[PDB]
């Protein structure tokens, strides 16, 4: 495979032949979900214990000032990408003194990752963030991709086995820009409750979800704030 | 194909070929019998066996798209036991690399572990933790994929 | 300019150009040294200076600034870079804290430097090991072994050379309180150590000792020709 | 293995790194752009993956120098970079020579600079093709088509993307020269109708004499005007 | 290649109730052109010739290089021959039941359509064993030897412990025959660790097996 | 090892990227033949526009270089606009450092030269496209100079460039032993002769330059055409 | 061969999962945080019998409440050891107070995935940082460790093993801790390097054990205090 | 074996004693004794310590084997007075196993043609600058 | 790229370095130029390229290069590289002086080029300096002495060493250590040139000294011819 | 290469066959013996060349003939649309939209129909 020199070369059709692989890269990662309604998006991540126990390796991150992200892939990685984005986001508040909007931030991040992918020698940022936010409008939720191509999306999911947590969410979206706080979130866990191999329980241990939009900073809940939120049974 | 052809060279599949070739275009009684040709490479080829007329519509075979897919997989399990509690079509945009061929296999070998298992009647996640399998290639210690 | 990774990790967790470096100090000269409690020595199986050498530039032995000194094994030109940097911090740390500088500082020095070019973009990490010895303010004739990849011993004999497991099994073997004495019984146990290994020492042996902050002297090969008559007739 | 480096020639002079972008851009969607006197329209084809994305997921018509367009159609990606530097570029013009940027400066402009990013082998090529287009006061409606070879042609009707092989001949066929550009923002859905032979949520922008050296997204109502060319 | 590549096809021979049919990488690379390809076809005519019949290629990058030019070609009638195989595989037959099992140390050198599902699906990684099987595959060494009363097997596990499976048999006999040496009838520790100093430390000066395992 | 790969030496000397830097100026090919006249440099060119889709106007060769220097390429059209930028960069350059407008030999010396140096160093290629450029000075008559991409300017009378390059030699050869202001019979005839189109006033670019009037003129399907019909003799 | 910033056929990079070997090449070392402070030890695997042992620094004291417990490559930890102090004290310098755990474990983690071919200044590494450690220390949210990786993935965690014993000794350990120190987990820790046992009956020779506890900053426990604890089993 | 000198055949070759020798079975097939000069240039493919087990190397010689391994070839020669080793030992500064050889064989035939079967050892001279020089 | 790059700073996996050893290779084709030292002074003897008319004049020749008033060089190997480092040792030669208004003791320098020429076999990716250069000087320090060096970076004091082609052993068996008496030097130095000859394809250069300031002869003509004739037989 | 021995010297001969005239015709001249090349076995080689405008017309005109047509369809701008072709690939072109019409049911061809008969050849390269 003279394709393995490679962020650089095209293969014959149109594949750039690795890149594509970072995105398989965050295939691999863990399953997460974020969503928005017509007030306020919300974030719910469930979070892999590969340990005698942790706390799971936390995925979803604080960057902001109601610009929250959801990671999903490499995790240092992830981590010097959310300190460009958390240094710059203050560096709007330091300047303009007002807050970065979010369509902005995610395109400067889209042309940050975008740099490796163009040089030599230097590997994509394989992580793929499902970052969401209330800006002026309605609050935006926006995946991004180790290919430096970020989506406008709305309820989208990306991490392992996530297919099938978007084909419950693709068919559940008549019931968005309604639903309130209470009756959304257990709607997106009961999403987020489909890439689990199918033995029962989003236990408050490995679920962490974060909450953004009107009149309410992006909110982290940990390990104890997700157990007032415990519905379903299948 | 041919080339500037010193010490050791090929002759024999030239004149195969350049006798294939003129049994086809050469003279002219052409028209009582059609060909079809199937090659998995095109860029071997010199414009012999390709003058336009030789070997008439070059016709594209590409991967099968967003939907054919999830009709391969109908295709195939047609003679499987299959739920009615089953999706094609996110085991279509789930998997999206295959040529068509392996699509096959998915529904064959995915029987094969829905009867690992010992039901006698396949589920979804047969076919979903059978396409676990058609490449796989391990790679673990991965609780960090965050 | 050059920024190629050479130092890189294969498959199994083989770091394969310091092991090529380990090879690189196995098939050098044979250099040991003992502590020997007061004293320390040292000795390298020299070749044939005799024909046509001049013995003063054949050193293996060298002198750092006063107390610590060392005997290289390997390549015997990337060692003297070593040496010459050695001399130079060791100097800017007589200008700093004003000692009579410690051994255990300076052979930290030469292992951080060469696990420094096990680091850095395309430089071939050096294929010599040391004899790091000396004393400090308080008597404690410490002796120190480097390896290329910047690991540092403080073990008490460390034959090191090209043929010194046998020297070093040896001297597991013959080393446990009868070379407690001034220098006698310790420079018998060298030169037993290294005609265990090839011939006599009018032509082959060189020593050094160190006593108690002063005197580091060579032994010319007409001194050393007792201690070896002296083994001969054991 | 004359390949995978763009500093590399062919035996017989071809450099497979730019032709292996060229059809990095023709397995992707089309965005054709439709030149009369009254400027220039675009109309950009939509290949609407999952419901998941909401509209304008992915702006494809992008703006460049407040009258300049950008209709693309390779990787997003590339596109948006290059997109951005000629925000900068019409940023240095307007900046450095006052006189709002002239297109045929910035089609050349972009266009060596996305050139001499191919004699690299310390750099990929791009893999979007994109165009431009606006007008001046006096101008004439201008708009140039860039490969990811680098250069550059002024066009009429260009149409780059997957079925360009199919957009070429209905854009030959319309009457190019003298009409009004309305009815022509009407016509491209026809065209944009036929060439997808497969949810084709498509989106246009125009520059023009109802605009002013400008862009907008239609404004919204050929949206609803130009959808009611199904049947055809 | 220090994997029982073949030893599971010694296994699969060794309980069949069936045919087997053994064809080596290069009892296919003889030197007229098109009668490699000859051999190849007569095969699986005598193979449909017997109802249950199963079939394995050892050595199979013997028949690579994947498709090349058409200037100093060199590869083609090799090709020809893997070409007629990839025929074989799968082209206008009720193909009988050859369950075709094959082995080899390297991927795609294999070029496609050979390693495409229906000719060579269900591919297998004999990757190198963990700390838990591999102190198992010197209990299958260990059916021998005499050893000594108590001895730490899972150390000899954590003292190796990225060798290769079919390697711990060089610790077996190598360990063996430090046994003999020492003139004792039975193995104790410090010659089972005078053996794995002896075929890990001092083995792999040479002897390289992370140069397939980037290969895989 | 990498004779085919990396401009470095291959045996025998024959480094393996200029001569296939030379086949990519064949790609496609839009010929230029350069005409030089006692008192006028005329320029011509063959240009074929596709489809009646791109705008004829804004697809030539037929660059200006400055007031008194126009230049015509026939390689690859990608690599055409980076080298006369470069060649637009040295002229102003040459103006604004050394006073007088360049004159237009070591223009093509310079242009030569970093051709030379793209052929030089590696990890880069040596860009396909050769410069017909024509040009007055004061002292001497008009000139006309072609580097290559390996940087090899020679000093022409009638060479040409592109596909069809030796057919086009060989007639001006044949077609100047014989002894030219009107140019009729020899520079649209060169084309006319070797490709047999006997074109209409439209796909032929023509850039004249006179001791008269050095300024470089593009001439338009009016001048042309009247150029044309000259060929009834 | 390939270069470092490659992703692999498996689907990550070549130099991350080949750093995670050379990690089961090593010394083992287990850390236990408890509910009254976190005990960390290491056997750290004397090869000759002719020497001094005392001088095997592989239990690191980064500040007087933070203490490390690497293995892997050894003395490759040095340039992040020596990050981690100094970005210490920069902290404490800085801000005039402790830190946490997640700090200097926020710190060091960022220098893991931190290399390259061609970037910046030759400065930068080449090969990742091919040593797994744990930072045991104690803080005002309480004692716990934070066992790295070569990716810089950190975790929190009570009970981690790593080295070649980082299966039989995990899986051990995950069945004989749940409640508390009350002194017996520096005991049932070392009884589980005495399972694990290499050359040696664990004396107070080739195992080094330190806690670290909340009423005092840490104790790099001595010889008599080891093998009195080694009496006691 | 050290096949030097298209390729594939080669190739094919050594992937044919690499298989032919440990395919399926064995007789009593010890003595696959592999001689090498270059063992850094082939394809470690070979030792599996299956198909290529346990193996034995050496350094050149010492001094001592300069020694005892001179004077067994000089044993069936005549030269007696005048036998040393300090135009052995640090000579050549190591000298071949086989420049032994070719020292007592053309010292020998040296001094045989002036035809005696004498103990000279200054016509030993002559033959190592006739030799090695 | 990487595929390009000849990888000059990697060890052999026997541990030695593929392009310095090819340089020793580049010695034993082109190289003669032994060196005499007595109690008196030190003399180099040398050989030109060919018998080939068509050269008019050397000032020095292509071999003996002058460096200070009391140094000089001789080279071996690629007569284009070391022309460019003899120059670069020049130079040292002279700052030594603008650093200490000494007339630089040898060992000095001779530590100081192969310091630099390490520096070129240890990265910066290139090609070794293929010359095994020698040197002749004097001291007030040390008496008068010879150093070698090589591609690889050690050196010595060689008392009678040759380089290049047919390796001097017979004069490790005709080299009397104490006492020389250097017209006898130049006896034996037309000795081993008439065993591997007037200044045709000769040249050969003395350094001596009248009252303190040391004296670089380079033999003129007619001295080669008395030389030659000082035989009979050798 | 002793079957072109035989060819070869009955090409020269002793005579110089003085009735007979053999002429071949053959893609890849560069692989040909230059034995066989030199005048005299073979004299006047025949550069055979792709059709260049003119040419080009004259192959779809005589393709074009017998299949029903149009009266005005303009030859010029399908001869004018892409060069760099062969007689087989515009005999192709008229294969094709005479394919158009026969899936497509119509009565002859439309000017659309060589207009999307060229742009799927001009899609056949290599």
């Amino acid at each position: 495979n003279q394709y393995d020199n490679d962020v650089t070369v095209w293969s014959p059709q149109g594949r750039i032949h690795q890149i594509e692989y970072a995105m398989e890269a965050v295939k691999q990662g863990s399953a997460t979900v974020g969503l928005k309604s017509k007030t306020h998006a919300v974030l719910v991540a469930l979070k892999r214990a590969q340990s005698e126990l942790a706390a799971h390796q936390k995925k979803i991150l604080h960057v902001d000032n109601h610009i929250g992200i959801s990671i999903a892939g490499l995790t240092a990685d992830a981590r010097l990408l959310c300190n460009f984005m958390r240094q710059e986001c203050l560096d709007s508040r330091f300047v303009f003194d007002r807050p970065l909007p979010v369509s902005r931030l995610v395109s400067l991040i889209g042309s940050k990752t975008q740099i490796p992918t163009q040089r030599y020698g230097r590997r994509p940022y394989g992580v793929g963030l499902l970052i969401a936010g209330y800006d002026d409008m309605g609050p935006h939720i926006f995946q991004t991709c180790p290919s430096a191509n970020y989506f406008d999306c709305r309820a989208m999911s990306i991490g392992a086995r996530s297919q099938s947590a978007r084909t419950y969410l693709e068919r559940h979206m008549s019931e968005f820009m309604e639903c309130n706080l209470d009756e959304l979130v257990k709607h997106g866990l009961r999403a987020l409750r489909e890439t689990l191999p199918a033995e029962q329980d989003l236990t408050t241990k490995n679920v962490s979800i974060g909450i953004v939009g009107k009149d309410l900073e992006f909110t982290i809940y940990d390990d104890d704030d997700v157990s007032p939120f415990l519905d379903g049974l299948e | 194909k041919r080339f500037d052809s010193e010490k050791a060279g090929d002759r024999e599949v030239q004149r195969t070929m350049l006798e294939l070739l003129n049994q086809l275009d050469g003279f002219q009684p052409n028209t009582q019998v059609k060909v079809i040709a199937a090659t998995n490479r095109v860029d071997i080829l010199d414009p012999a066996l390709l003058r336009s007329g030789r070997l008439d519509r070059k016709i594209e075979f590409p991967m099968p798209n967003e939907e054919a897919r999830a009709r391969i997989m109908q295709i195939h399990s047609r003679k499987m036991n299959v739920s009615p509690d089953v999706n094609y079509e996110e085991l279509a945009r789930c998997t999206d690399d295959f040529n068509g061929a392996q699509c096959k296999a998915v529904c064959v070998e995915a029987g094969m572990i829905a009867l690992r298992r010992g039901a006698t009647e396949l589920t979804h996640e047969d076919y979903m933790e059978g396409i676990l399998e058609v490449q796989a290639k391990k790679k673990a210690n991965l609780q960090y994929y965050a | 300019s050059y920024d190629r990774a050479i130092t890189v990790f294969s498959p199994d967790g083989h770091l394969f150009q310091v092991e090529y470096a380990q090879e690189a100090v196995k098939k050098g000269s044979t250099a040991v040294g003992v502590r020997g409690r007061d004293i320390v020595v040292l000795g390298v199986e020299k070749a044939s200076v005799a024909k046509l050498q001049d013995e003063r530039t054949v050193r293996k032995i060298c002198a750092l600034d006063d107390n610590v000194c060392m005997a290289f094994a390997g390549l015997t030109a990337d060692a003297r870079i070593v040496i010459n940097r050695a001399r130079v911090e060791c100097q800017s740390h007589r200008l700093t804290v004003e000692d009579p500088v410690t051994v255990e500082y300076i052979t930290r020095y030469i292992a951080s430097l060469k696990q420094r070019y096990t680091q850095s973009n395309g430089r071939r990490p050096f294929g010599i090991s040391a004899l790091i010895v000396g004393f400090d303010f308080d008597g404690t004739p410490r002796l120190y072994q480097t390896d290329p990849s910047g690991t540092y011993h403080a073990w008490k004999a460390n034959a090191i050379g090209r043929g010194a497991k046998s020297v070093r099994e040896f001297l597991e073997k013959n080393y446990t309180d009868d070379a407690i004495e001034t220098d006698d019984l310790t420079i018998k146990l060298v030169i037993k150590a290294l005609l265990e290994v090839v011939e006599s020492g009018g032509k082959n042996i060189e020593l050094a000792v160190m006593r108690r902050d002063q005197s580091l002297k060579i032994l010319n090969p007409e001194e050393i020709e007792k201690y070896v008559a002296e083994i001969e007739k054991e | 293995g004359y390949d995978l480096s763009a500093s590399t020639f062919s035996p017989d002079g071809r450099v497979f790194q730019v032709e292996y972008a060229m059809k990095a851009v023709e397995n992707s969607s089309t965005a054709i752009g439709i030149r009369c006197k009254d400027g220039v329209v675009f109309g950009v084809e939509k290949l609407v993956l999952s419901k998941l994305y909401e509209e304008g997921s992915n702006k494809r018509l992008f703006n460049v120098d407040r009258h300049v367009g950008m209709a693309v159609a390779g990787l997003l990606a590339d596109a948006r970079s290059l997109a951005d530097i000629a925000r900068e570029e019409a940023s240095n013009f307007r900046s450095n020579f006052g006189y709002n940027i002239p297109l045929k400066h910035l089609a050349d402009r972009v266009a060596m600079y996305v050139h001499a990013y191919t004699l690299y082998s310390a750099v990929r090529p791009f893999g979007c093709s994109f165009m431009l287009g606006s007008y001046s006061v006096n101008d004439g409606a201008q708009l140039y088509m860039i490969d990811p070879s680098g250069v550059s042609y002024g066009y009429w009707g260009c149409a780059i993307g997957k079925a360009r092989q199919a957009a070429k001949t209905e854009i030959e066929k319309l009457q190019m020269k003298e009409m009004t550009c309305r009815d022509i923002v009407k016509e491209v859905a026809k065209i944009i109708y036929i060439v997808h032979d497969e949810a084709f949520e498509l989106e246009l922008s125009w520059v023009g004499e109802l605009t002013n050296g400008r862009h907008e997204i239609v404004p919204k109502d050929i949206r609803e005007e130009a959808e009611k060319y199904a049947k055809e | 290649p220090g994997t029982g590549k073949t030893l599971c096809a010694r296994a699969v021979a060794n309980r069949t109730d069936a045919c087997f049919i053994r064809v080596i990488g290069s009892e296919l690379v003889q030197k007229y052109v098109g009668e490699g390809a000859r051999m190849v076809r007569e095969l699986f005519e005598m193979a449909r010739t017997k109802k249950a019949c199963l079939i394995f290629f050892d050595e199979i990058d013997a028949i690579g290089g994947a498709r090349f030019d058409d200037g100093a070609g060199g590869d083609n009638e090799v090709q020809r021959t893997m070409l007629e195989l990839i025929n074989q595989l799968d082209g206008f037959d009720p193909r009988g039941n050859i369950k075709v099992l094959m082995a080899t140390n390297r991927p795609d050198t294999l070029d496609p359509a050979l390693m495409r599902p229906g000719r060579l699906d269900r591919k297998i990684e004999f990757s190198l064993p963990d700390l838990e099987g591999r102190t198992h595959i010197f209990k299958i060494h260990a059916r021998s030897m005499s050893v000594e009363r108590d001895i730490r097997f899972e150390l000899l596990a954590r003292l190796c412990p990225n060798s290769t499976g079919a390697e711990i048999r060089s610790v077996c006999t190598e360990a063996g025959m430090f046994a003999i040496r020492a003139r004792r009838k039975i193995a104790t520790e410090k010659d089972f660790l005078e053996a794995v100093n002896k075929v890990i430390k001092s083995y792999a000066k040479f002897s390289a097996t992370p140069r397939y395992m980037t290969y895989n | 090892g990498f004779d085919r790969h990396i401009t470095i030496f291959s045996p025998e000397g024959r480094l393996y990227q200029v001569e296939y830097a030379f086949k990519a100026i064949n790609q496609g090919g839009l010929t230029s033949v350069a005409v030089r006249g006692k008192d006028c440099a005329v320029i011509v060119t063959q240009k074929k526009v596709p489809d009646k889709l791109l705008d004829s106007s804004t697809v030539t060769h037929l660059f200006k270089i400055t007031e008194n220097i126009g230049c015509v390429m026939t390689g690859m059209t990608a690599d055409s606009r980076s080298q006369v930028q470069r060649a637009r960069y040295e002229a102003a350059n040459w103006k604004y450092k050394y006073g007088y407008e360049i004159p237009v030999d070591m223009l093509c010396k310079r242009i030569a030269d970093i051709s030379q140096v793209y052929t030089q160093n590696a990890e880069m290629r040596p860009l396909g496209c050769c410069m017909i450029l024509i040009g007055i000075d004061e002292e001497q008559g008009p000139q006309v100079y072609k580097c290559d991409p390996a940087g090899y300017y020679c000093g022409f009378k009638a060479t040409a460039a592109g596909v069809k390059q030796t057919e086009s030699t060989s007639f001006l050869e044949k077609k100047v032993k014989k002894k030219f202001e009107q140019t009729v019979e020899t520079a649209i005839t060169c084309l006319s002769t070797v490709l047999s189109i006997d074109f209409k006033p439209s796909e032929i670019e023509v850039g004249v330059v006179t001791v008269e009037n050095p300024k470089f003129r593009i001439l338009t399907e009016a001048e042309i055409d009247a150029h044309l019909v000259a060929l009834a003799e | 061969d390939r270069g470092v910033n490659t992703f692999s056929p498996e689907g990550r990079l070549f130099q991350v999962e080949y750093a995670i070997e050379a990690i089961k090449l090593g010394s083992t070392a287990i850390g236990i945080q408890t509910s009254e402070g976190v005990c960390l030890a290491v056997e750290k695997r004397i090869t000759s019998p002719l020497m001094e042992p005392s001088s095997i620094e592989k239990i690191v004291e980064i500040d007087a409440h933070i203490g490390c417990a690497m293995s892997g490559l050894i003395a490759d930890a040095k340039t992040l050891i020596d990050k981690a102090r100094v970005e210490t004290q920069n902290h404490w310098f800085t801000y005039n107070e402790t830190m946490t755990v997640e700090s200097v474990t926020q710190a060091v983690s960022n220098l893991a995935l931190q290399f390259g071919e061609e970037d910046a200044d030759p400065g930068a590494m080449s090969r990742p940082f091919g040593v797994a450690l744990l930072f045991g220390g104690v803080d005002e949210k309480g004692p716990q460790l934070f066992h790295m990786d070569p990716s810089g993935t950190f975790v929190q965690c009570d009970a981690r093993a790593i080295g070649s014993a980082s299966e039989g000794a995990q899986s051990s350990l995950q069945e004989v801790y749940h409640k508390s120190m009350t002194l017996k987990e520096a005991i049932k820790s070392s009884l589980i390097i005495l399972k694990q046992v290499m050359e040696e009956k664990l004396n107070a020779t080739n195992i080094e054990l330190a806690t670290v506890q909340p009423g005092q900053n840490f104790h790099m426990f001595t010889k008599e205090e080891l093998e009195e604890v080694i009496k006691d089993i | 074996i050290d096949a030097i000198g298209g390729e594939r055949e080669i190739q094919r070759t050594m992937l044919e004693l690499l298989n032919q020798l440990d395919g399926f079975d064995s007789r009593g097939d010890v003595k696959v004794i592999m001689a090498t000069n270059r063992i850094e240039t082939l394809d470690p493919a070979l030792i599996r310590p299956g198909r290529i087990d346990r193996k034995i190397e050496f350094p050149l010689p010492d001094e001592k084997t300069k020694k005892r391994i001179f004077q067994i070839h000089t044993s069936r020669m005549t030269l007696a007075d005048d036998v040393t080793l300090d135009d052995l030992i640090m000579a050549k500064d190591d000298l071949s196993g086989a420049d032994i050889k070719a020292i007592c064989t053309e010292a020998g035939l040296m001094a045989l043609r002036e035809r005696r079967m004498k103990v000279t050892n200054e016509d030993f001279k002559k033959s190592k600058e006739n030799v090695l020089y | 790229s990487r595929r390009y790059d000849s990888r000059t700073t990697i060890f052999s996996p026997e541990g030695r370095l593929y392009q310095v050893e090819y340089a020793m290779e580049a010695i034993g084709h082109a190289g003669t130029c032994l060196g005499i030292l007595a109690n008196d002074g030190v003399l180099l003897a040398a050989e030109r390229r060919n018998i080939h008319k068509l050269l008019d004049e050397v000032f020095f020749s292509e071999k003996i290069y002058k460096l200070n008033e009391d140094m000089a060089c001789s080279v071996a190997g690629i007569t284009s590289d070391a022309n460019v480092l003899t120059n670069e040792l020049r130079l040292i030669a002279q700052r030594y002086l603008l650093q200490y208004q000494e007339p630089i003791p040898c060992e000095q320098l001779v530590t100081a080029l192969c310091d630099i020429k390490q520096a070129y076999t240890q990265f910066g990716g290139k090609r070794p300096f293929g010359v095994s250069l020698l040197y002749i000087g004097w001291d007030k320090h040390y008496g008068f002495q010879l150093y070698q060096s090589d591609p690889s970076g050690n050196y010595g004091g060689w008392k009678a060493t040759c380089i290049g082609n047919n390796s001097v052993s017979m004069l490790k068996q005709d080299y009397k250590e104490g006492e020389m008496t250097l017209k006898s030097a130049l006896a034996l130095a037309i000795k081993v040139l008439n065993k591997t000859l007037s200044a045709e394809k000769v040249e050969i250069a003395t350094l001596t000294r009248e009252n303190g300031k040391t004296v670089i002869r380079v033999l003129k003509q007619k001295e080669v011819e008395q030389l030659i004739k000082k035989h009979e037989e050798e | 290469q002793r079957t072109l021995m035989e060819l070869l010297n009955q090409m020269d001969g002793f005579d110089t066959l003085h009735r007979v005239k053999m002429i071949m015709a053959t893609n890849r001249p560069d692989t040909l013996d230059p034995a066989l090349l030199r005048p005299g076995r073979l004299d006047r080689k025949i550069h055979i060349d792709l059709p260049n405008e003119q040419a080009r017309l004259d192959i779809l005109k005589i393709h074009a003939g017998p299949i029903t047509k149009h009266g005005e369809i303009d030859y010029e701008a399908i001869v004018k649309l892409s060069d760099g072709f062969n007689g087989a690939d515009l005999r192709n072109v008229c294969t094709e939209a005479g394919m158009f019409a026969i899936r497509a049911d119509h009565d002859f061809v439309v000017q659309e129909d060589f207009m999307k008969a060229v742009r799927k050849v001009a899609d056949s390269k290599k």
